[PDB]
C-alpha cells in the first residue's frame, strides 16, 4: 500500500493519536523536530543529523545572482561601447575620440566593480563549472593587483612602447630631412626591392632607433608584468597568457598551462623536417636571384626573408617561383566581367554558408555596416573587423574591394561573425571564444575552403575550362607554406623567447646573445649585421610591443589545420587536402556549429576534441596538406643542402 | 537605443496567470535591507530594456499581443458569424433568421 507523512503539534497529541497511525506513516513532530516510523506495536525514532539553517541564496547562488546581474548590466554598456567605437571607426572626428574615453572609463571602471565585488566570491565551494569559469574569467585583477604607482607606470610604459613603435620612423643619411615608418614604407619597401643594401639599412635603422628606446622600456615592461604575475600567483607573465588555454574543473579535459609549451615544442619538431626543406628551398633560390649575398650552407638574413622578422615569405615568392610562367590561381578577370562587388561578395558567403548547412544571417548587418569605401569626406578604418557589439548586434568594418584576397577576408570576417552569433546563447562571460586561437581559425578555414578552385568553380568565380597541373597545386603549396607554414617557426620561436625572458632565464647583459643565436640554431635565421644588449629586436614586433600573447598565431594555425581535415573527413571529399572544398557539405557545418556554439562555455579542449575528435593539436592535418609539397620540397632539396648553420652570418 | 520600455528582471516570487505585477520594490537578494536605494545585493526588479535596429532577430522588438477568449455566464459575443448563406427566393428552404 501507500501511506503519507503525519505532523501534529505536541508530543501528548502524538501518543494519544499514534493509536490509529497505520503502519508506515511516517510521523514528524514539529516542537521537537523529531521524525518516527510506525512500526508494529511503536514507532521507531528516525536519526536526523544537525539542523541545516534555511539559505536564501547559496554562496553559489549568490554568486550566480551577482553574475546574472552583471551579465544584464554589461549586455548595454558593452554595446554602448561596442557602438560607440563603431561610431569612431566610421569616422574619425573630435567627438569620436571623446566617447572612447567615456566609454573606455566607464567600462572599466563597471569592470573593476563587479571584479572587486566578485573577488569574495569563493571558486572552491562552487561545483557549477559554468558559474565557476564566468567568476574567474571575471576575477582576472590584472594590473590592478599591484600597487596604483605600480599599476599606472605599467600602463604608461605599456602606452609608451605602443607609441614608439607606431611612430617609429628612420631616416636615410643621404637625406636626414626624408624619414619614413615602418608600414607602408619600410614593410614594402622590404617586400618588393630587391636590393640588398635598402632592406639592410631599413632593417637596421629600425631595430637601432627602436630597439635602443625600447630596450630600457621593454626591460621595465617585462619586470613589471613578471611581478604582476607573481603577485597574481602566476611563476611569469608567460604563464599568465597561457591561463586562458589553461583548464580545470573538468576531468578529462583539464589542460595545464605547460601542457601548451610542450604540445608547440612536439608540433614544432614534426614541422621541422617540413620546415627545413622549405627554408632550404627558399634559401636556394635566393642564390638562384642572388648568388654573391647569401651562402646555402649558412641561414637566411631576417631581413631578406621579404620583410624585417621574417614573419611572411609570401614577399619571396617571386624571389622563390618554381615555375614564374605558370600562372596562379587568380579569378579577377571574373570580377570585371560579371561586375563583382563586395555587397555581392558577402552575398555570396552568405549563400555558400547555406549550402554548408549553417543558417542564414541577420539583415542588422546590411542595415549598419559597410563593405565597400564609405566615400572620402570621412576617414574609416579599412582593416578586416568583425564586429560583435552584443545583444544581437554584429557588424563588419572594411574597405572591402572585389579582390580574391577581399573574398577570403569576407569567409573570414562571416566566419568570426558566426562565431559571434553561435557562442551567443552563452552567458556574457562565456560569450566568447574558447581560446584565442578559435575564431580566428574559423575565419582561416573559411577563407581556406572559399579560396579552393572547386568552391569558385561552383559558384562560376573559376572558369570551367580550368585546368588543375602540378605545377599549379606546387604553386600553390609552396604560397601556401610561406604564408602559413612559413610564419609557425616565427610564432614559434618569438612566444617561446618571450617565455622565457619573462621566466628569467635570459640574463641581461646577453639577451640578443641569445635571440640572435637561437634564431640561427632552432629556426636558420640570422640577423644581416650584428647587434649589442643595447637593441631589443625581439620587441620590435607590434604584438610583443603592445602586450599581446603570440602564442595566438601557433594555436590559430594548429586549429585551422585540425578543423580544415575534421570538415573535410566530415565532407567525404575525395581528393588532396589542399583542393579539398566544404561546398555543399551539410556535415561540416553543423560539425562545425557544434563547437561554435559552445564558446568559452566548455573547455577549449572539449571545442576541438568536437571536430578533429582529439584534444591534442597534432600536426597531421599540416603535413598531409602539404604532404605533395614535401615530396616536391624533398626533391627540390634532393641536391640541395638542408638545414642550416648557426655559425655562419652575412656580416662574418 | 531605445530605453523607454523596461521588462522585470528580479521578482519577489512566481506570477500567477493574467497577472501583471506594477511594483517596482527594490529587489533583495541578499539580507542587508534596500530601503528605497540600491546597496550590496540591492538591484532593481526592472532592467532597462534597450531596443536597436542594429540588434538580433532573437533580440529584436517584437509587438506581441496575447488573446484569453474566456466563455462565461454571460452570453458568447466575440466571434465572426457564419452570415454568408446567400438568400434564396422561390425555394422551400430551411432559413434561420437571427433565431
Amino acid at each position: 500500500g501507500s501511506s503519507g507523512v503525519r505532523l501534529w503539534a505536541t508530543r501528548q497529541a502524538m501518543l494519544g493519536q499514534v493509536h490509529e497511525v497505520p503502519e508506515g506513516w511516517l510521523i514528524f513532530v514539529a516542537e521537537q523536530e523529531e521524525l518516527y516510523v510506525r512500526v508494529q506495536n511503536g514507532f521507531r525514532k528516525v536519526q536526523l543529523e544537525a539542523r541545516t539553517p534555511l539559505p536564501r541564496s547559496t554562496i553559489e547562488e549568490q554568486a550566480k545572482t551577482f553574475l546574472d546581474k552583471f551579465n544584464h548590466e554589461a549586455e548595454d554598456l558593452f554595446y554602448q561601447s561596442s557602438l560607440a567605437s563603431w561610431n569612431y571607426n566610421t569616422n574619425i572626428t573630435e567627438e569620436n575620440v571623446q566617447n572612447m574615453n567615456n566609454a573606455g572609463d566607464k567600462w572599466s571602471a563597471f569592470l573593476k566593480e563587479q571584479s572587486t565585488l566578485a573577488q569574495m566570491y569563493p571558486l572552491q565551494e562552487i561545483q557549477n563549472l559554468t558559474v565557476k569559469l564566468q567568476l574567474q574569467a571575471l576575477q582576472q585583477n590584472g594590473s590592478s593587483v599591484l600597487s596604483e604607482d605600480k599599476s599606472k607606470r605599467l600602463n604608461t610604459i605599456l602606452n609608451t612602447m605602443s607609441t614608439i613603435y607606431s611612430t617609429g620612423k628612420v631616416c636615410n643619411p643621404d637625406n636626414p630631412q626624408e624619414c619614413l615608418l615602418l608600414e607602408p614604407g619600410l614593410n614594402e619597401i622590404m617586400a618588393n626591392s630587391l636590393d640588398y643594401n635598402e632592406r639592410l639599412w631599413a632593417w637596421e635603422s629600425w631595430r637601432s632607433e627602436v630597439g635602443k628606446q625600447l630596450r630600457p622600456l621593454y626591460e621595465e615592461y617585462v619586470v613589471l608584468k613578471n611581478e604582476m604575475a607573481r603577485a597574481n600567483h602566476y611563476e611569469d607573465y608567460g604563464d599568465y597568457w597561457r591561463g586562458d588555454y589553461e583548464v580545470n574543473g573538468v576531468d578529462g579535459y583539464d589542460y595545464s598551462r605547460g601542457q601548451l609549451i610542450e604540445d608547440v615544442e612536439h608540433t614544432f619538431e614534426e614541422i621541422k623536417p617540413l620546415y627545413e626543406h622549405l627554408h632550404a628551398y627558399v634559401r636556394a633560390k635566393l642564390m638562384n636571384a642572388y648568388p654573391s649575398y647569401i651562402s646555402p650552407i649558412g641561414c637566411l638574413p631576417a631581413h631578406l626573408l621579404g620583410d624585417m622578422w621574417g614573419r611572411f615569405w609570401t614577399n619571396l615568392y617571386s624571389l622563390t617561383v618554381p615555375f614564374g610562367q605558370k600562372p596562379n590561381i587568380d579569378v579577377t578577370d571574373a570580377m570585371v566581367d560579371q561586375a563583382w562587388d563586395a555587397q555581392r561578395i558577402f552575398k555570396e558567403a552568405e549563400k555558400f554558408f547555406v549550402s554548408v548547412g549553417l543558417p542564414n544571417m541577420t539583415q542588422g548587418f546590411w542595415e549598419n555596416s559597410m563593405l565597400t569605401d564609405p566615400g572620402n569626406v570621412q576617414k574609416a578604418v579599412c582593416h578586416p573587423t568583425a564586429w560583435d557589439l552584443g545583444k544581437g548586434d554584429f557588424r563588419i568594418l572594411m574597405c572591402t574591394k572585389v579582390t580574391m584576397d577581399d573574398f577570403l577576408t569576407a569567409h573570414h570576417e562571416m566566419g568570426h561573425i558566426q562565431y559571434d552569433m553561435a557562442y551567443a546563447a552563452q552567458p556574457f562571460l562565456l560569450r566568447n571564444g574558447a581560446n584565442e586561437g578559435f575564431h580566428e581559425a574559423v575565419g582561416e578555414i573559411m577563407s581556406l575552403s572559399a579560396a579552393t578552385p572547386k568552391h569558385l568553380k561552383s559558384i562560376g568565380l573559376l572558369s570551367p575550362d580550368f585546368q588543375e597541373d602540378n605545377e599549379t597545386e606546387i604553386n600553390f603549396l609552396l604560397k601556401q607554406a610561406l604564408t602559413i607554414v612559413g610564419t609557425l617557426p616565427f610564432t614559434y620561436m618569438l612566444e617561446k623567447w618571450r617565455w622565457m625572458v619573462f621566466k628569467g632565464e635570459i640574463p641581461k647583459d646577453q639577451w640578443m646573445k641569445k635571440w640572435w643565436e637561437m634564431k640561427r640554431e632552432i629556426v636558420g635565421v640570422v640577423e644581416p649585421v650584428p647587434h649589442d644588449e643595447t637593441y631589443c629586436d625581439p620587441a620590435s614586433l607590434f604584438h610583443v610591443s603592445n602586450d599581446y600573447s603570440f602564442i595566438r598565431y601557433y594555436t590559430r594555425t594548429l586549429y585551422q589545420f585540425q578543423f580544415q581535415e575534421a570538415l573535410c573527413q566530415a565532407a567525404k571529399h575525395e581528393g588532396p587536402l589542399h583542393k579539398c572544398d566544404i561546398s555543399n557539405s551539410t556535415e561540416a557545418g553543423q560539425k562545425l556549429f557544434n563547437m561554435l556554439r559552445l564558446g568559452k562555455s566548455e573547455p577549449w579542449t572539449l571545442a576541438l576534441e568536437n571536430v578533429v575528435g582529439a584534444k591534442n593539436m597534432n600536426v597531421r592535418p599540416l603535413l598531409n596538406y602539404f604532404e605533395p609539397l614535401f615530396t616536391w620540397l624533398k626533391d627540390q632539396n634532393k641536391n640541395s643542402f638542408v638545414g642550416w648553420s648557426t655559425d655562419w652570418s652575412p656580416y662574418a | 537605443g531605445n530605453y523607454n520600455y523596461l521588462y522585470r528582471l528580479f521578482r519577489k516570487s512566481n506570477l500567477k496567470p493574467f497577472e501583471r505585477d506594477i511594483s517596482t520594490e527594490i529587489y533583495q537578494a541578499g539580507s542587508t535591507p534596500c530601503n528605497g536605494v540600491e546597496g550590496f545585493n540591492c538591484y532593481f526588479p526592472l532592467q532597462s530594456y534597450g531596443f536597436q535596429p542594429t540588434n538580433g532577430v532573437g533580440y529584436q522588438p517584437y509587438r506581441v499581443v496575447v488573446l484569453s477568449f474566456e466563455l462565461l455566464h454571460a452570453p458568447a459575443t466575440v466571434c465572426g458569424p457564419k452570415k454568408s448563406t446567400n438568400l434564396v427566393k422561390n425555394k422551400c428552404v430551411n432559413f434561420n433568421f437571427n433565431g
